[PDB]
């Protein structure tokens, strides 16, 4: 069971994006409650570093002394915990947890110690939390402990940096603060006496950074007062200033890179601001007065952003992290040094995904998110490489309401619902068809073209439901819709059937007394099943226009609580129901074509007990000999399991169900699952989404 | 914040004539009562000091002819010089004065239960026995005759969208009519034969049925429209308590208050408003306990402050029959004056004025106390320390009986005590933060309710009271002192009626005021207790042109002087009349403070112009910190520092 | 130099009393069920705040930033701001959305990114751009103890409870949903909580005559039950899409004559007490949408002109607000079972106002744990003049009369965020949401 593809986007925090310096380098931005390793060479992520319970805020690599690519890193989240991560080759060996720091952790830094006697990679960690506190952590081997702490009373720490004195090995610490008074001093028990506290800025200082020293320790200072000040340390201090309007929040010097055997240390800076601007200050040849090299950014547009900017290896590119979770990568033109171009990167929903559905042909997947957006994902064939990558192709609509349900009728026709009373229908335009055929058989678009030039029209507007739409479905022939509304009374909660060719109500089945969670037609197209929050289900049969044929009162229901999902069988002979009672029940009726027996509906098979709440049950569409059924279950904690069911002879409760492969730690969602959609077959792959802002495509074969 | 006070008890008794008087009216413009009895109409002038006798008596005994034939209404015709009279038989006549001639003007085939007149005396209404109210023009021209038991709601219906106990047994079936102050609407009360309970209806001036009463349970047979504003009072006897409620023009209940009696002990007879919509008079009757033969017949006066109905004064009457009230009314020309006619041919006139019960003193140990009466409780506020808004108080004292009068001792250096007179003619003394009850003395002689006049506390053991004689009105000063209080002495009956009994804490000087205007200096410690005309600079002619509601004694310059203020915004200083715009004033430690009605506050000192809101009345002054406490009509106070 | 007002609006949502009844109030225009797209509630979607909010798709952060930028552009400085959350019944949404909204507001103002509301407020306390307070509107049936506690946590310091008319038949016939007694109880609880209540009134309801309106307003300013601190006038407008529109179309309702309306406004203004403020006298609904109602926007000016003509004059806070000979004036009264005090500084002859304060003894119905020992309270301090400084004098005198008259031992103040530091500088400590000082 291998995870083919994953889609996600970074969190909306300062300093969530970090990149190792080296021949390869690695990005380590954080999604909801996990850290993502993603190669930037227009490739896919490699692993997922799960483990945090709450949101993840700060990520930083451990700088390597000898120019090697980084090996370990640190992440501090909102779970009051700081995690040190070690990987050998994309493998997540021996993560380490660190406790303390009540309140969210909002700053971390890590440095390799210069120990001479013990070369066992002695590491130093500084952590600043939301409790006006900063603490230390020295790690040697697997030995971790805290050290001298520092309270700020009411003040808070905003930016942290750590380095060494130019000649003597002295660990120096520069802390940002909320009082325009960045404090630079020593920290250890042997050296923790504050020496100086600069006061150059006139606002909250959101950035400080120890620079690569030619011969004196250069230092950057960045505050909300729209000023950047460079301070030189030698035990003496100097001061230089710069100029650029609006909030400035991201400053970093160019690191050292090995140019053909010789390390190189240029002089350059990099500033990212809320006004959609990013600057490349450089000292002057004549008098060393810093002057701009190039203005880059969406100047004059909307959606003010650029929380972060980070500087590529050897100045090849620059990456930037914006307000709405969208990255921006710029690449240098070797032919023209004074010219840069945007580049293609990863994307994804910035809020919990709710639903998706496969392409009827099997090429693309469409997602809707509580971020009030609809997005489309399709693979890229390129021209030569056997490796195939998937990318965000189109953004059909940016709605003003949340989205909950979605259905597909034609290959370019889909119906969407929202937390409102109406239903919407969308059709692909003609430009999209040609652009897609060029992509599948030009290149994936960048961010701005997606944001502005890519939308879909509205064709219809379905009325007359009464309340918020909660579920949608379609039949096999793609000719009859079905929807339900969120309701708290028997009258309101009713099933409405529409006609696809006319968009008019046809019939108004009403049997349930509370909200209907999910419905499903049958491949036989002679039944329709609906489970409700009333801890019960109903089955409706078309007559030769639908009538009631099955029934389930309170007593005749094995489930005790809300039934969450339901599914049919490819032979249209049995069906399955998963509830919040940690139990899945398959009901067998064997009734198809003509059955003159009245009712006779029974479970006919055993009951299981998964580890937790069930929110998605799916049945693989293809059938194999031995009449052996397979079921995919999406649990609540975030894991997915596969089970196999075979009909027994006389006793249901004897080895009725067999176990199969389970999702491992790396390939498992974090918060909850919402759908399990198998790829269409008969002219293995399936997709899963949830509230992790992430979409995953899996693969398995026997 | 303010209280009523009695200053005139005109009384004429032993009226002779026909038997069992039934109803009466009043004549203004040098007129008097016009009692009409079973035989005819009697005119009596009691106003004259030495003359209280019938004038131009007439008889008509041949219309009812020895039968019941009760007169259902008597009304003066203002300047027309005639008295319209309606009899129960169904005849309306127009009599005449000095001519003793009759004039039958209208006849009705059914009994005329109630006859009422418009305030402007232009339209008159007849409640026939046919349940058909009728309008007559001023000169008895028929206008309209409408049924009273019509069922439809009327005109002022409610526009609505689709989104969403019988009558009291002791109530005689009898219609009651009223009018509003401006004469634009009127109200009719009647029992509903369909239902069996009272049900009010409101008519426009031109017989346009406006609204009908909501079906409230336990409605009583009372009806009284407040002259100004829009309130109509009634009773809503509930299973647990007895309450007085209000309607409005649309016919909906709105606000009420509670009568402080038992569940089933009394009943309501009638409700009357004063001349300016400021005092409500309620008449009650003892329903049960025939052993004492209705020992209680109380009339009470109620006022409103910050939406709190106080109980100001209470009057008691026996129901023996010899002294039993048969009618009562308010003077339509001047406020705070009511007239009462009893069964035994007795006529009474009561006059009140309006005052605050301050506590003057020296510069130290003063506390500037202020006292307010409310039911059987007294609210005392110490304005030196805490400036409490009116509805609350610095502290509260409770009594078993209702209170009628309070006073502060005038002894300097001890002006921190008070004497209270209850309705049971008992005196309670409170003396020096909190207070403990010192004494509850009982009077020796008391025969008529509310007979003691102005009660003044001069020395820590003496009290001065005023009693008014019946024949040849003469005022007698009583000295009350004892260890049970004995009327030790009674001064000579002076010629006339005394209005003011102001005293000075300094020099222990007492000043008397007569109705006509002379000022007399009486010596309470005199061996002869003789009175003396007030001493002016020379000739001693001091006489106020008009009686003064408030009289004060202040030492100006070196000698003493008398200051007076009347109800017509006139200020007198030993008969000088400095100016005529003042509304209120006060004197304290050579400081004269006074409003001006021209929105200013003069601060003349004895040996300057600030700005004030509308209608500010001075309440109290504290020379310490030099702070004075104005009061606005809406209820709030206001402390200001002049200097 | 001066505080800047920032108005934000919420997402559309149905009012709560639609379930057990049939519909919403018979006159409120707009709403999710109305014919105006993105009509939150009581708003067509044409006032500047309306499309200003729509442009951000009802995002707190974006709306705050856009308004701040606009104000900064036109010279105005933004050191001090005051938030106003409009858009119908806010305290009916699920808790999660409310927490989201308020936390986003605070973080937008500050810059720090928070998880819960507590971290947001802790960080915003340290900001360089200070927030004086927040104001929200709420129906009386949603102002119980828990709601008040939540409002205290958010830092809101001023309610906008709307009681349309004192008569109960009017409420029951317009399907308002509650009773007047509930309104009085809500005022009682809010006043003993320590807020600054401002009420809404509508002087043209159906089945209400001119005489009824005058009487009800006189009672409103005389009855110790109501006696509010600030008043807004909203003359009724007949907007399409409401039950009132159906009534008017059916030829069963008529609007007041323009001269009659102007005169009524004149009398109401003349009757206003000195210590009560008049925020507004009109509604900003676009003119060509109303079928019947007010004449034009020139309503305040006509009222003042007629009042000057008839010899009456208005003495409210706004008109009397702006060396000169100043003096201390003190006023006291009663409201909702509480002893209210109105210490102020003013110049009599030129009837101008400089500094003011609001004290109140705490009743026996108080429930907040910080107030359980006879604590006083300071509902509001406001100074806009210049000279020690007047604020020192007002606080000193208020503490004096609290220690002496009220006989209290502890004093508490309600404040925003920067005001917390201001009061801490004069010797206060923070307890709960209040700023407390032990008064001997
Ligand atoms: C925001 C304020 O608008 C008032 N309001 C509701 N409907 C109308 C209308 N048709 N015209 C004017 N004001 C109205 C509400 O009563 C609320 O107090
Ligand atoms: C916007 S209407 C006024 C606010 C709230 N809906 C109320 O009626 O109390
Ligand atoms: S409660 Fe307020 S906002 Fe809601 S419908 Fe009624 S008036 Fe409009």
């Amino acid at each position: 069971l291998e995870t083919s593809h994953v889609f996600c986007c970074p969190n909306r925090v300062r300093g969530v994006l970090n990149w190792s310096s080296g021949p390869r380098g690695l990005l380590a931005f954080g999604t909801s409650c996990s850290v993502v390793l993603y190669d930037p060479l227009k490739r896919v992520v490699v692993t997922n570093l799960n483990g945090h319970t709450a949101r993840v805020n700060c990520i930083q690599w451990i700088c390597k002394q000898d120019g090697s690519p980084s090996t370990e890193l640190v992440s501090g989240g909102s779970d009051n915990q700081v995690i040190h991560w070690e990987i050998e080759d994309n493998q997540l060996l021996k993560a380490v947890h660190l406790q303390g720091h009540e309140g969210p952790v909002y700053a971390v830094h890590a440095v390799y110690q210069r120990r001479t006697s013990d070369p066992a990679l002695c590491t130093l960690i500084v952590s600043a939390a939301a409790d006006s506190a900063v603490r230390l952590w020295s790690k040697k081997g697997p030995e971790v402990m805290c050290l001298q702490t520092l309270n700020f009373g009411n003040g808070f720490a905003l930016a942290l940096c750590l380095s060494f004195l130019p000649n003597t090995d002295v660990p120096i610490l520069a802390c940002g603060n909320d009082d325009c008074r960045i404090h630079i001093f020593a920290q250890q028990n042997d050296q923790f006496q504050k020496v100086l506290s600069l006061c150059g800025h006139e606002d909250w200082i959101r950035g400080v950074e120890w620079a690569a020293f030619g011969r004196d320790l250069f230092l950057a200072s960045c505050s909300q007062d729209c000023l950047i000040r460079i301070w030189k340390l030698y035990v003496t201090l100097e001061t230089v200033l710069a100029g650029h309007e609006n909030w400035v929040n991201a400053v970093h010097w160019q690191p050292v890179f090995y140019k053909d055997g010789v390390l190189q240390q240029p002089v350059r800076l990099l500033s990212a601001s809320m006004d959609k601007t990013m600057i490349l200050w450089a000292p002057d040849e004549e008098s060393g007065v810093w002057l701009e090299q190039v203005r880059v950014g969406e100047v004059g547009g909307n959606t003010l952003g650029f929380y972060d900017c980070q500087f590529n290896e050897d100045g090849s590119m620059i990456i930037a992290h914006a307000f709405h979770g969208a990255l921006h990568l710029w690449k240098q033109n070797t032919v023209n040094p004074r010219e840069w171009t945007p580049e293609i990167v990863i994307s994804g929903h910035f809020d919990g995904v709710q639903d998706l559905v496969w392409d009827p042909e099997g090429e693309f997947i469409i997602t809707v998110g509580t971020d009030q957006t609809t997005r489309l994902f399709a693979p890229w064939k390129r021209k030569d490489q056997s490796q195939v990558t998937w990318h965000e192709i189109a953004r059909p609509q940016i709605h003003g309401y949340d989205l909950k349900c979605l259905a597909m009728i034609n290959r370019f026709q889909f119906v969407s619902g929202a937390d409102e009373k109406v239903l919407r229908v969308f059709s692909a335009p003609r430009n999209f068809v040609e652009n897609f055929c060029a992509i599948t058989g030009t290149e994936p678009p960048t961010e701005d073209h997606l944001l502005q030039n890519t939308l879909w029209p509205e064709v219809q507007k379905l009325y007359g439901h009464g309340y918020e739409i909660f579920c949608v479905t379609c039949n096999s022939s793609k000719t009859l819709l079905a929807s339900a509304c969120k309701a708290a009374k028997k009258e309101h909660a009713a099933i409405i059937l529409w006609n696809t060719t006319s968009w008019k109500q046809v019939q108004n089945l009403v049997f349930h007394s509370l909200t209907v969670t999910q419905m499903a037609f049958s491949p036989n197209e002679k039944f329709l099943l609906a489970v409700s929050r009333d801890r019960t289900w109903s089955l409706w049969k078309k007559q030769d226009v639908f009538s009631l044929f099955a029934f389930t009162n309170k007593i005749t229901s094995v489930h005790s609580r809300i039934i969450w999902s339901c599914d049919w069988s490819p032979d249209s002979k049995y069906f399955f129901t998963g509830s919040r009672d940690k139990k899945v029940v398959v009901w067998g009726e064997c009734d198809s074509t003509d059955d003159c027996i009245e009712h006779n509906i029974g479970p006919c098979s055993s009951v299981l007990d998964v580890g937790g709440a069930v929110t998605a049950v799916s049945v693989c569409p293809v059938l194999h000999p031995s009449q052996r059924y397979v079921v995919a279950v999406g649990l609540e904690c975030g894991k997915i399991c596969l089970y196999t069911w075979k009909k027994t002879d006389q006793v249901p409760e004897i080895n009725d169900w067999t176990h199969c492969v389970e999702t491992s730690q790396s390939q498992s969602h974090t918060l909850a699952i919402r759908k399990l959609c198998w790829k269409n077959c008969s002219g293995l792959h399936f997709a899963s989404c949830g509230e992790d802002h992430t979409v995953k495509i899996h693969r398995v074969n026997k | 914040m303010r209280n009523l006070k009695l200053f005139r008890t005109l009384e004429f008794r032993d009226i002779q004539g026909p038997g069992n008087p039934q109803c009466f009216s009043l004549r203004t413009e040098q007129g008097t009562v016009l009692i009409g009895s079973e035989h005819g109409l009697i005119e009596v002038d009691p106003v004259s000091r030495e003359v209280k006798n019938e004038v131009s008596l007439v008889a008509e005994g041949f219309l009812p002819e020895d039968g019941s034939g009760r007169i259902v209404g008597v009304q003066d015709l203002l300047d027309q010089e005639s008295v319209c009279v309606a009899t129960a038989s169904g005849d309306v006549i127009l009599c005449s004065l000095s001519t003793q001639q009759l004039e039958c003007v209208g006849s009705v085939a059914s009994g005329i239960s109630v006859m009422s007149w418009s305030p402007d005396q232009e339209l008159v209404l007849l409640a026939t026995g046919q349940q058909t109210l009728i309008m007559m023009t001023k000169d008895f021209e028929p206008i309209l005759e409408q049924q009273i038991h019509q069922d439809d709601f009327g005109e002022s219906k409610f526009i609505t969208v689709g989104w969403g106990e019988s009558a009291l047994p002791w109530d005689d079936h009898r219609p009651q009519v009223t009018w509003r102050g401006d004469g634009q609407f009127f109200a009719v009360s009647v029992v509903c034969p369909e239902t069996g309970a009272r049900k009010v209806r409101v008519w426009n001036r031109e017989f346009a049925l406006q609204s009908t009463s909501e079906p409230v349970a336990g409605l009583g047979p009372a009806l009284a429209w407040k002259p100004s504003g829009s309130l109509i009072a009634s009773t809503q006897d509930k299973p647990n308590q007895q309450d007085i409620v209000f309607f409005e023009k649309n016919g909906l209940l709105h606000g009420h208050f509670t009568l402080p009696f038992l569940k089933d002990e009394v009943k309501v007879n009638d409700l009357l408003w004063n001349a300016d919509s400021s005092v409500l008079a309620v008449w009650l009757e003892d329903l049960q306990r025939e052993e004492s033969s209705i020992p209680k017949t109380c009339v009470q006066l109620w006022t409103v402050g910050n939406y709190h109905w106080y109980l100001k004064q209470s009057l008691s009457f026996s129901t023996c029959g010899k002294s039993k009230i048969v009618s009562l009314m308010w003077d339509p020309v001047t406020p705070y004056r009511l007239h009462v006619l009893c069964q035994g041919w007795h006529y009474l006139a009561y006059d009140w004025h309006w005052t605050t019960d301050r506590s003057v003193g020296d510069n130290s140990s003063d506390l500037s106390n202020v006292a307010v009466i409310d039911g059987n409780r007294v609210l005392v506020t110490v304005f030196r320390q805490t400036v409490v808004p009116p509805p609350m108080c610095t502290y509260q004292l409770l009594f078993p009986h209702p209170v009628n009068q309070v006073t502060f001792l005038a002894h300097p250096q001890k002006s921190n005590d008070l004497a209270v007179l209850d309705a049971s003619n008992q005196i309670s003394v409170y003396k020096c933060k909190r207070y403990k009850i010192q004494f509850e003395n009982n009077e020796d002689q008391d025969v008529n309710p509310l007979k003691l006049g102005l009660l003044t506390w001069i020395e820590e053991d003496v009290f001065l009271a005023v009693s008014h004689s019946e024949f040849s009105p003469r005022s007698v000063i009583h000295h009350l002192t004892a260890a049970g209080q004995l009327n030790v002495s009674s001064s000579a009956a002076v010629d006339g009626v005394i209005i003011s009994l102001c005293c000075n804490s300094k020099t222990k000087s007492v000043v008397l005021q007569l109705a006509d205007g002379q000022i007399f200096k009486y010596l309470w410690e005199s061996p002869s207790l003789a009175i003396k005309p007030w001493k002016n600079s020379g000739g001693f002619p001091v006489r106020f042109p008009y009686p003064c509601t408030q009289t004060e004694l202040a030492m100006i310059g070196e000698e003493e002087c008398v200051l007076g203020l009347t109800d017509r915004c006139r200020f007198f200083i030993n008969d000088i009349e400095v100016a005529s715009n003042i509304t209120s004033f006060a004197v304290y430690d050579e400081f004269l403070l006074l409003t001006t009605h021209s929105h200013t506050c003069q601060c003349f000192c004895l040996r300057v112009l600030r700005k004030v809101e509308r209608g500010s009345r001075i309440v109290t002054v504290v020379p310490q910190d030099t702070k004075l406490v104005l009061q606005m009509p809406r209820g709030n106070l206001e402390v200001v520092h002049h200097r | 130099s001066g505080i800047a007002v920032v108005a934000v609006m919420c997402k559309p949502h149905r009012c709560p009393h639609i379930s057990f009844t049939g519909n919403i109030c018979v006159y409120c225009p707009g709403g999710p069920d109305s014919d105006f797209e993105y009509s939150t509630q009581s708003y067509t979607g044409y006032e500047p705040t309306s499309m200003r909010a729509i442009r951000a798709r009802y995002d707190p952060f974006l709306q705050t930033r856009h308004r701040i930028e606009q104000l900064k552009q036109l010279g105005h400085s933004v050191d001090k701001v005051e938030f106003i959350v409009m858009g119908g019944t806010f305290m009916a949404l699920p808790e999660e959305y409310r927490d989201y909204f308020i936390r986003n507001l605070h973080d937008a103002l500050s810059g720090h990114t928070s998880n819960n509301i507590y971290e947001a407020v802790k960080y915003s306390e340290r900001s360089l751009t200070k927030c004086i307070g927040i104001t929200i509107e709420t129906r009386p049936d949603y102002c119980m103890k828990r709601h008040l506690s939540d409002m205290l946590t958010y830092g809101c310091t001023r309610l906008e409870i709307g009681v349309q008319s004192v008569y109960e038949d009017v409420a029951r016939d317009t399907n308002r949903g509650h009773t007047v007694k509930a309104v009085c109880e809500s005022f009682h609880l809010a006043k003993d909580s320590g807020f600054k209540v401002v009420a809404h009134m509508m002087p043209d309801l159906p089945n209400v005559g001119l005489e009824r309106d005058i009487e009800q307003f006189t009672e409103f300013f005389e009855n110790p039950a109501f006696r509010p601190d600030g008043l807004k006038l909203y003359p009724t407008l007949v907007i399409r899409g409401t039950g009132l529109y159906e009534l008017w179309k059916s030829g069963r309702y008529k609007s007041y004559s323009p001269s009659d309306l102007v005169e009524l406004v004149a009398r109401i203004l003349a009757l206003v007490p000195p210590w009560t403020r008049v925020y507004r006298v009109q509604r900003d609904i676009p003119m060509p949408l109303v079928s019947s109602g007010v004449e034009h926007g020139n309503l305040r000016e006509l009222a003042l002109a007629r009042m000057k003509d008839l010899g009456i004059q208005c003495r409210d806070v706004r008109t009397r607000e702006v060396p000169y000979q100043v003096e201390l004036v003190r006023r006291d009264y009663v409201a909702n079972g509480g002893w209210e005090t109105f210490l102020s500084y003013e110049d009599p002859d030129q009837d101008i106002l400089i500094g003011l304060l609001r004290l109140r003894k705490c009743s026996e119905e108080t429930f907040r744990f910080e107030l359980g020992g006879g604590v006083s309270i300071v509902r509001e301090l406001h100074v806009y003049g210049s000279v020690q400084g007047f604020g020192m004098l007002l606080m000193e005198e208020a503490e004096r009369i609290a220690r002496e008259e009220h006989g209290s031992g502890k004093i508490a103040v309600i404040s925003g965020v920067g005001t917390r530091n201001y009061y801490r500088k004069i010797g206060y400590r923070l307890q709960g949401p209040y700023m407390v000082k032990m008064l001997k």
